[PDB]
């Protein structure tokens, strides 16, 4: 435990005298004592960096080394919990000091008092290694599995029987004297270890027609939409939470301003699990942060939060990720760099500012546990570029290591078009490697028909020009039939309501079976053109409000109406003929 | 009374002084010269060696031989009282008016703490400042930071006092009928010259505005260390107020350009070196701290709004401090330079405003009940008008249709009644009453975005009201 | 509508190159009051 | 009713000397109080 | 209407802050009594006690010529140096090792410094 | 010291038409003038010191050319004051530091100045102060910075420039003096930005104080159309409070008519977008009457010759007259525009040339001349219809 | 350079038309070049020898391949000799300056080896009073006959 003295004091940085075996990077109590950060060595000089206000401090005032860099705990007691960018516990801060947080406070990530259900699952003389399983623990419904830390090997001494015990009680003790408790503590910055990293072929189902079909995103991949304001970017996010495959929920907030994130945190206690009936945050962990709280918190808030998903995935499961504002991240890096008199590289950001985006990009991936289970983390980061320009230096560095881009416009939310993600802008890298899944478990021809759909969308698209010039009344009938196509498809196919019972969610089969009830109309209608019928005859039929209805079936009762509509819609053409 | 006298080094406005680590870091001191006359200082570093003061005023006459330093106060802190109200301050929480001190019920650091994320609740409920384009296109809500973009010569200063002497609060409209809440206004104004003050004082003590409100007023020739402090001073009795008292606080900062510049000069003396565009790196973290000490809480009855005002540096929106402000703020309302030289007053242009949490503040509950959807009309309308109003330039009024000239008219009739209101005090009802009476010139079935049940509410009232309030 | 653009990266381009020297002028300045300062003794 | 500013007067001057009697009460033991604290 | 309310508000504050100006007069030269008393001495020399005390290492200490006599057997005890100054009133100054740090302890500074402090216990005594 | 500082009431009255109608100024106020060179700067200080109302001026040459200064000494004697009828050197003190003088003594010549026009104020007149150029300070400023190895702010500037310039302009004002009279200090001061970038730090500090601001262009020098002053970038924060004078001294209806000039002048910089966009043959009859307007405005209202034996000096009324002219003449034009009248007919109208040489007027005939131009403008329509 | 000999050589007062008498002085010239090349040099010699104006002419040479500091001192000696024979001995003279743009480039090397505060572009604070220190020595002088007239030439960088 390295002990010393304040020497010199200048605003957050302060100079410590005696400090002969501090390490670079550790943590230190400045002060009485706040917390702080080492950044250079110098003799037995340390200089350390006060996260919070150091008005009031007086030189000789003691300074401690903790003596371990910036970690977490990882252990039970996390899910249905909120904290802020270095894993403090709001609710507790709460209900220690009030409506404000007073410098200095200190509480545990993980509650100290409470008792869980201890189950064994090892027993004496079993040799043990990194990622293993020792025992179980029931959360909100989940089984926690209490791993092994990664870098912990050894053989079973003696094992603690079944009861209640505390996060704090050794249960396993090695034969070497090493004791493991229900917890343990990791760095912040270093990527858990795994066995192996696996291909993108399966995909993540969020839930929505556009995206699983038009641009999915597959089971450990990246993906990044912009956050205009009046888009309903939020209501996304909650419906993605909602009803992905993921098991565990984590939400980072990285430095949003005051009143979003109010929003934020007094909406998701609201939601409920479709999987079940109670709150959606019995396996969600938040994370929340102003932007007047300290920097190096809403520096840090992304790499505690990627973590977190990193040791959930490792118990094996599935995590989702979301990141609220990585601009405001990237702002808090920028600021951080200023600090240290650095030189600025283009618009004030550092030079290393794509590698810690690549350093936290690359932490997602689907894995093979270092128990030999199977997880995955998968992320999706907000960013908003001040002013909505894409050539800011933040975006561009984003969109070079993400595999989707989800383009949320404002101009399809004016017009009551949502979830409004621009079909035009957006792309996914995901189509070419999920393709086989999708045979195998959809439909054989299911990328021919996603293939047509957009074909018809671009037709439709490069109209714009000539129906916006002489109007639609004045095109021929192929490219009137175009138009009515395109429309449909937005209204029946790409549009989804995330208020209503039934629509809220749609498996693939659904969307595969509108899409090729879409295509067999569209065909029916172009031989009858051929054939001479009029096109405002064929926009009379009444199939048409039968593809309308099709997104408000139930799941189970959806291949009956399919058939029903698939056998009307051959017979409204060739019966008449 | 300790008494320091070892002082070495005079330059600029630092000065040092040895074995002085008894000075905790930020303290307040004053520096006593030869002469007897007694100026301030803040200690801007302290080592075993010496410490670094910085000086408030100038640093005239002050030497090596007969100078000492003295300690006021370790962390600086301001006396606040429930009777500040109707006082007018320096800045520094000095009195400027002519009467005795204010009798402290306590002393606070200036410096607050951030309010915990879990204790804040979501903005309800609306304040009505009596100005027609604010209230009823970009409303404001209780617990908002809604800062106002201004100009070089546009007249922001008449706005900040007309909406300080008109704001309150309306209860009936809830169903609650009681005014049981306290309202309280606090003006904080940084870096304003002897004509500014002078409007202010008389603005505030002409009409009676002053017997609720707090005056913190900071000249331009002051030290910049007072602008600095100043709407830390502000912001301190504003929470003060409302999370003690239950008031219902209005903070309307008046120039937040001048307060850039000073944390510019600022950061410059202590050689710091500069971010983007010559201003401090952590200017972000320092505007943030300012505004995000509003809000409402759950379980008080208090609320804190802010009204920043900041005149853009050479009207460009790309300029740091506005970029940085809007970035952190929930919208903005922006002044018009063609409106105010055509002699529209208040000069404020609804298409670039933007208020974020207006839908909040809005609905059946208060106001009224058509609150949005006659603004996005009022809205969609004016910028068809103002887009048709450049084409009929140029190829005439008679080769255009029926309904391009009844959207013709209807803006120029938009402009001349409505943002045209002059030194008026419209409640919410007035201002409906004219958005229905404006609406009423387009065709039935043209009010698209309205309701069908509103329309045959209110539809149809023809254009006597501006000619009843001269 | 293009060569306005062009023009516009273009003189942005300049300024902030101007302002990178200027922050490493002031860096060296800085450096060199620190040294002074230190090696004086 | 342009002339309502005496009321206000006269009630301004009656509590200025309620208040000024009031506070005399005591004026020594405040003085006691101070002086008390005062002293080393 | 508001006219009344603010008048009446600020003629209370004239007359509040009238009294507590008057209070701080009388105590003001009710110090300036204290030297004739028999505890004088006394008193001057826990000041300079005090004071001493407050500052390690003193080399000297000064006073009023008329108070010196009173502190001459504490500066015997104390081991430090002492000198006459005629302009230290109802006080006694310490000199630091370096002369660079003095400490002043005198009666009107001490009532200057706590004046802020005391001023709402003498409001609530006055008037409840 | 003084007893009290004063709110505007009185004008300044500069002589100058745009600057005492459209941005004027008011006793005790503050104005700026930035500007690149060769805008004309230093004519327009030499024609305020001339045709000024102050009783006393004190121009400060701080760091400019010595051939001002011999130009201000060998004409001023052969000048006659306008107040009192004496020389007009009898009412001026010069303080000269030229540009090859040294440089430390720049900040001392202003401060001088200040010094000398606050005494003049104390003594009981009113006192127009003119420092010709604040930004040769400012460069004294940094090399004395340079020199002492100080950390600049922003493009050398040392950081307590804007405090010292607030400072100094914070002493501009009328006040009841120690003695019970009443005087005041007005102050104008010149920018010179490098390159003419208004973006320059001292530019942008003097923008944050001053209560007029008269901005130079350049373009409008090059085609030699004088004082050359940015209409669209220059303001006056004095207009509100000087309407009960204007009203009572005047005319009654002057604020009218300043703010029709004005709205006019707004819509043809409107119009001028669509005018670069399509040519200004593609706009309707109404639009190129407000063009033709609108030019006529800039040319036989705001233009004034600074070398003229008449057109040197204007005064109020002379202006109120002229801009009356203009507005009956297009009130009369657009009615005469309704009924179909072509655009080209109205401008060989001959009361146009009528217009345009009012301006050369002595200030006896004006009157006549005035009522003359009305009943030629009234019948040139009314009686033509 | 074409402009700077043209005006040298045709240049002449009209006293027929001011009524100042038929004095009928000749102009006498100075003439400095500051890292100037051997072609300007050239043409500008040749030129002076055709007008026959050497015999009054005072030349400072610095040429290109001269030393970069000496051109401190090059105006400043050019003016002084003007000074010196219009104040002195009743001349009229004409100064012409080759170069200004190497005086500055001189002068902001020297201003770098120092470490002086930099204006625009890198150049010294003080450049516009050290450029004011050479400009402002031209002019006339009461009761005195003699005159300097100064044309110098300077080529903005990239227009
Ligand atoms: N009001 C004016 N009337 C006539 N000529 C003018 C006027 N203003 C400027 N000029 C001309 O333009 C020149 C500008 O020079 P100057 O006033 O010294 O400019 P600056 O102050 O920018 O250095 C004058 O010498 C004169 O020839
Ligand atoms: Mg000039």
């Amino acid at each position: 435990m390295i002990q010393g003295v304040i020497q010199k004091i200048a605003g957050p940085a302060v100079i410590a005298k005696g400090m002969l075996g501090a390490r670079m990077y550790d943590i230190c109590k400045v002060g009485e004592g706040l917390v702080g950060e080492i950044i250079r060595l110098d003799g037995d000089t340390a200089f350390v960096q006060v996260y919070e206000d150091t008005s009031g401090l007086k030189v000789g005032e003691p300074v401690v080394s903790t003596g371990l860099p910036l970690a977490v705990e990882l252990g039970p007691g996390m899910l249905n919990g909120i904290y802020d960018g270095i894993q403090r516990p709001l609710e507790r801060i709460r209900e220690k000091t009030g409506i404000y947080i007073t410098r200095g406070v200190v509480v545990h990530a993980l509650d100290r008092e409470k008792k869980w259900a201890w189950t064994p699952m090892v027993k004496p003389g079993d040799e043990v290694r990194g990622g293993m399983v020792l025992g179980t623990v029931p959360e909100f419904g989940f089984t926690h599995k209490i791993l092994v830390p990664p870098d912990v090997r050894g053989r079973v001494k003696e094992v603690k029987p079944a009861g209640e015990y505390t996060v704090e009680e050794p249960v396993v003790v090695l034969e070497d004297g090493t004791e493991l408790k229900m917890y343990h503590t990791w760095p912040v910055r270093r990527a858990r270890p795994v066995q192996r990293k696996l291909d993108p072929n399966t995909p993540f189902l969020t839930g929505m027609r556009i995206l699983d079909v038009l641009f999915p995103v597959a089971m450990g991949g990246t993906a990044a939409i912009p956050g205009p304001f009046g888009a309903g970017k939020s209501v996304t996010q909650q419906s993605l939470a909602k009803w992905s495959n993921a098991d565990v929920v984590v939400y980072v907030g990285c430095g949003e301003r005051g009143n979003e994130m109010t929003d934020v945190l007094v909406e998701f206690p609201e939601l409920t699990d479709p999987k079940t009936g109670g709150p959606l945050m019995h396996r969600t962990v938040l994370i929340a942060n102003t932007s007047n709280m300290p920097v190096a918190a809403r520096e840090a808030s992304i790499y505690v939060g990627v973590t977190i998903a990193e040791y959930f995935r490792d118990q094996g499961f599935s995590v989702a990720l979301m990141a609220d504002s990585t601009s405001r991240w990237a702002e808090a890096l920028r600021e951080i760099s200023s600090r240290l008199e650095e030189m600025p590289a283009e618009e004030g950001y550092p030079p290393y500012l794509a590698a810690r985006l690549a350093a936290f990009y690359e932490r997602a991936g689907k894995v093979i546990t270092l128990g030999g289970e199977e997880g995955a983390v998968t992320i999706v980061g907000a960013v908003s570029p001040p002013g909505g320009d894409m050539s800011e230096p933040v975006t561009q560095s984003t969109l070079r290591i993400v595999g989707a881009f989800w383009r949320l416009d404002a101009s399809l939310a004016f017009r009551r078009h949502f979830p409004a993600i621009n079909w035009n802008g957006s792309y996914s890298l995901f189509t070419s490697a999920l393709d086989p899944w999708y045979r195998e478990n959809v439909a054989e021809d299911y990328p021919e028909l996603r293939d047509a759909i957009s074909e018809l969308l671009q037709r439709e698209a490069g109209l714009q020009e000539i129906v916006q010039l002489v109007g639609p009344d004045a095109l021929q009938d192929a490219e009137r039939l175009v138009i009515e196509v395109g429309r449909i498809i937005r209204e029946d196919f790409l549009q989804q309501n995330a208020y209503h019972e039934v629509d809220a969610y749609c498996s693939m089969k659904k969307a595969y079976g509108i899409m090729k009830m879409i295509l067999a109309f569209y065909k029916e209608a172009e031989a009858a053109i051929k054939r001479g019928v009029s096109i405002d005859e064929i926009l009379q039929l009444p199939v048409l409000e039968r593809i309308g209805r099709a997104r408000y079936v139930s799941e189970e009762e959806f291949p009956a109406y399919f058939e029903e509509a698939m056998k009307e819609i051959q017979g409204a053409f060739k019966a008449l003929a | 009374k300790k008494e320091y006298t070892g002082i070495t080094y005079i330059s600029g406005p630092l000065l040092f002084v040895e074995n002085a680590k008894d000075l905790a870091y930020g303290a307040i001191v004053d520096i006593k010269d030869g002469t007897g006359r007694v100026r301030g200082g803040q200690v801007i570093e302290v080592s075993e060696e010496y410490a670094v003061i910085q000086v408030f005023e100038e640093t005239t006459g002050l030497d090596l031989a007969t100078t000492s330093v003295s300690l006021v106060e370790d962390v600086a802190r301001l006396g606040v009282s429930k009777e500040m109200l109707g006082r007018r301050f320096n800045g520094i929480g000095k009195p400027i008016d002519g009467l005795p001190p204010i009798t402290p019920e306590k002393r606070l650091p200036i410096t607050g703490l951030p309010l915990n994320p879990v204790a804040r609740r979501k903005p309800e409920q609306f304040i009505q400042t009596g100005i027609s384009t604010i209230d009823v296109m970009n409303t404001l809500v209780r617990g908002q930071k809604l800062p106002i973009f201004s100009g070089s010569g546009l007249p922001a200063n008449e706005i900040a006092a007309q909406i300080a002497r008109q704001a309150t609060v309306r209860p009936d409209l809830s169903g609650e009928g009681e005014k049981e809440e306290p309202f309280a206004v606090v003006f904080a104004a940084m870096g304003i010259t002897q004509r500014e003050l002078s409007y202010f004082i008389q603005e505030f003590e002409r009409t009676g505005a002053l017997s609720r409100s707090v005056l913190f007023l900071n000249k331009a020739d002051d030290p910049t260390i007072e602008r600095i402090l100043t709407p830390r001073m502000a912001l301190t009795v504003a929470e003060y107020l409302a999370f003690e008292h239950d008031y219902h606080v209005l903070v309307i900062l008046t120039d937040m350009t001048n307060y850039c510049e000073a944390l510019r000069e600022i950061g410059a003396a202590r050689e710091e070196i500069p971010g983007r565009r010559g201003y401090p790196g952590y200017m972000y973290t320092d505007l943030a701290t300012i505004y995000e000490r509003a809000g409402v809480v759950e379980g008080k009855k208090g609320s804190v709004t802010q009204i920043p005002i900041l005149s853009m540096p050479d009207d460009d929106r790309t300029h740091p401090i506005p970029d940085l402000t809007g970035y952190i703020t929930e919208g903005q309302i922006q002044l018009s330079r063609e409106l105010h030289r055509k002699g529209i007053y208040p000069p404020i242009d609804p298409l670039p405003s933007l208020s974020r949490l207006m839908n909040n503040g809005v609905g059946k509950g208060k106001t009224r009940e058509d609150h949005k959807q006659v603004s996005d009309q009022l809205y969609s309308a004016y910028a068809n008008g103002v887009d048709i109003r450049k084409l009929v330039a140029i190829i005439g009024e008679d080769a255009l249709t029926e309904n391009d000239r009844r959207y013709l008219q209807f803006a120029d009739a938009f402009e001349r009644f409505f943002i045209n209101q002059g030194q008026q005090n419209r409640s919410i009802e007035e201002s409906l009453q004219i958005a229905w009476a404006l609406l009423s010139m387009l065709p039935q079935g043209e009010l698209k975005r309205i309701s069908k049940d509103h329309i045959g509410k209110y539809y149809g009232q023809k254009l006597e009201e501006i000619w009843g309030a001269p | 509508i293009p060569g306005i653009r062009a023009q516009i990266r273009f003189i942005q381009q300049v300024l902030e190159q101007r302002e990178r020297e200027d922050t490493f002028r002031l860096k060296r300045i800085k450096g060199k009051i620190e040294a002074r300062e230190a090696e004086e003794e | 009713t342009e002339a309502l500013l005496a009321r206000y007067r006269e009630r301004a001057e009656a509590e200025a000397k309620a208040v000024r009697e009031k506070a005399m009460a005591r004026l020594d033991e405040a003085v006691a109080l101070v002086l008390k604290e005062v002293l080393p | 209407e508001s006219a009344g309310e603010l008048l009446v508000a600020t003629a209370r504050t004239q007359a509040r802050g009238e009294v507590l100006e008057e209070v701080r007069r009388r105590v003001r030269e009710a110090l300036e009594a204290l030297p004739q008393k028999p505890e004088w001495p006394e008193v001057v020399r826990k000041l300079a006690l005090e004071a001493l005390e407050a500052l390690p290492g003193a080399k000297a200490l000064v006073a009023n010529p008329e108070d010196l006599p009173h502190l001459e057997a504490l500066a015997r005890e104390r081991g430090v140096e002492l000198q006459a100054e005629p302009a230290l009133r109802l006080g006694v100054r310490a000199v630091g090792a370096e002369g660079k740090t003095q400490v002043e302890n005198s009666l009107l500074a001490r009532l200057d410094r706590a004046w802020d402090a005391l001023s709402s216990k003498v409001a609530q005594a006055l008037w409840g």
